[PDB]
């Protein structure tokens, strides 16, 4: 612990919405500091959304306008993606980095697979 | 998930055995696999692990250029070559594998499936 509760696989209808969920139990100390999501480039994985002490940032441009990632309550930073492409379908990585009381930082992330239908 | 180890036994010191791991499903490259081990009286601690994807490698530093861990994604199968084997490393060896990254793959809570161990003896 901690770890990250994502699925394995999601699905969206094309042109639709899909919500990839991405949730944890908070931990007394830990406290959030990174939350990036990432979209899997063959060998690399590439940001695509950052949240950090200035807010939330868009990394990735054809993601502009179509991604927003939950805050209201802790432990919940799931992605939701709205008008799917069929280029859209890959693997997406919630990653969440936490730090400590005495400046120790942990990382955790998992992987789910986004495929479009219809 | 089903995870079946192979390999292990008796060997002597300074010497060498290899360790397999099959899986069953079809998303065998988008897993992250690791071995771990564990002692009697002891915790289960973390040996090795490679990701998804790339296939980057990890090792506990005290296995360090002496395991190597790889795998053959159309084979559903992770393989540890344990050389310049040490007393110390005597223990029960299991597979795992979880849908970590980068991230996390010491940490045994992240894999969501696992072997029921080999054991490994290295007598000087």
């Amino acid at each position: 612990r901690p770890i990250l509760e994502v699925p394995e696989s999601v699905t969206g209808p094309w042109k639709g919405d899909v919500n990839l969920p991405c949730t944890y139990d908070p931990l007394q100390g830990y406290t959030q500091v990174l939350v990036k999501w990432l979209v899997q480039r063959g060998s690399d994985p590439v940001t695509i959304f950052l949240r950090d002490s200035s807010g939330d940032h868009i990394q990735q441009a054809k993601y502009q306008g179509r991604l927003h990632v939950s805050h209201k309550v802790p432990g919940d930073v799931s992605l939701q993606l709205s008008t799917l492409e069929m280029d859209d379908r890959s693997h997406y990585t919630c990653e969440v980095t936490w730090q400590t009381p005495d400046g120790n930082q942990v990382v955790r992330d998992k992987i789910t697979e986004l495929r479009v239908q219809k | 998930v089903q995870l079946v180890e192979s390999g292990g036994g008796l060997v002597q010191a300074g010497g060498s055995l290899r360790l397999s791991c099959a899986a069953s499903g079809r998303t065998f490259s988008s897993y992250g696999m690791g071995w771990f081990r564990q002692a009697p009286g002891k915790e289960r601690e973390f040996v090795a692990a490679i990701s998804p994807f790339g296939g980057n490698t990890y090792y506990a530093d005290s296995v360090k250029g002496r395991f190597t861990i790889s795998r053959d994604n159309a084979k559903n199968t992770v393989y540890l070559q344990m050389n310049s084997l040490k007393p110390e490393d005597t223990a029960v060896y299991y597979c795992a594998a979880g849908r970590w990254n980068r991230y996390g793959f010491e940490d045994q809570d992240n894999f969501d499936y696992w072997g029921q161990g080999t054991q490994v003896t290295v007598s000087s």
